[PDB]
C-alpha cells in the first residue's frame, strides 16, 4: 500500500 | 432589521479554499472515513426552540440501525 | 436589530484554507478516521431552548446501534 | 441588538489556516484518528436551556452501541 | 494498492 | 505501507 504523493 | 426565526441549517459550507493532494488507502478495513473540510454527519437529533407568550412542543427521535451479520 | 432565534447548524463552516497532502493508510483496521477542518458527528443529541413567557417542551432521543457478526 | 436564543452549533468552523502534510499509517489496529483543526464528535448530548417567565422541560437522551463479535 | 499521486 | 510524501 505505497501511497507517494510528490507536489 | 433582520430576523432568523426557525431555521436550520445541515451539512457544509465553504468559500474560497484550496486542497492539493488527498491520498487514501483502506485494504482489509472494516471502516474508513477521509474528510477534508468536509461534513460526514451520521445519527443526529437535533432541536433549536424559541418560545415567546405562546406553547411549543416538540417530539423528535432518530434510529440509526446497521447490522452486518457474516 | 438583528435576531436568531430557534437556529441549528449542525456540519462545517470554512473560509480560505489550504490543504496541500493529506495522505493515509488503513491496513487490517477495524476503524480509521483522517479529519482535516473537516467535522466527523456521529450519534449526537443536541437541544437548545429559550422560553419568555411561555410553556415549551422538548422530547429528544437517538438511537445508533452498530453490529458486525462475524 | 443582537440576540441569538435557542441556538446550537455542532461541527467546525475555520477561517483561514494552513495544513501542510499529514501522513498515516494504520497497520492491525482496532482504532485509529487523526484529526488536524477538525471536530471528531461522537455520542454527545447537550442541552442548553433559558426560561423566563415561563415552563421549560427538555428530556434528551443518546444511545450509542457497537458490537464487534468475531 | 499502489496511489501515486504526482503534481 | 510506505506513505512517502514530498512536497
Amino acid at each position: 500500500x505505497x501511497x507517494x504523493v510528490x507536489x | 432589521g433582520k430576523t432568523k426565526e426557525g431555521v436550520l441549517y445541515v451539512g457544509s459550507k465553504t468559500k474560497e479554499g484550496v486542497v492539493h493532494g488527498v491520498a487514501t488507502v483502506a485494504e482489509k478495513t472494516k471502516e474508513q472515513v477521509t474528510n477534508v473540510g468536509g461534513a460526514v454527519v451520521t445519527g443526529v437529533t437535533a432541536v433549536a426552540q424559541k418560545t415567546v407568550e405562546g406553547a411549543g412542543s416538540i417530539a423528535a427521535a432518530t434510529g440509526f440501525v446497521k447490522k452486518d451479520q457474516l
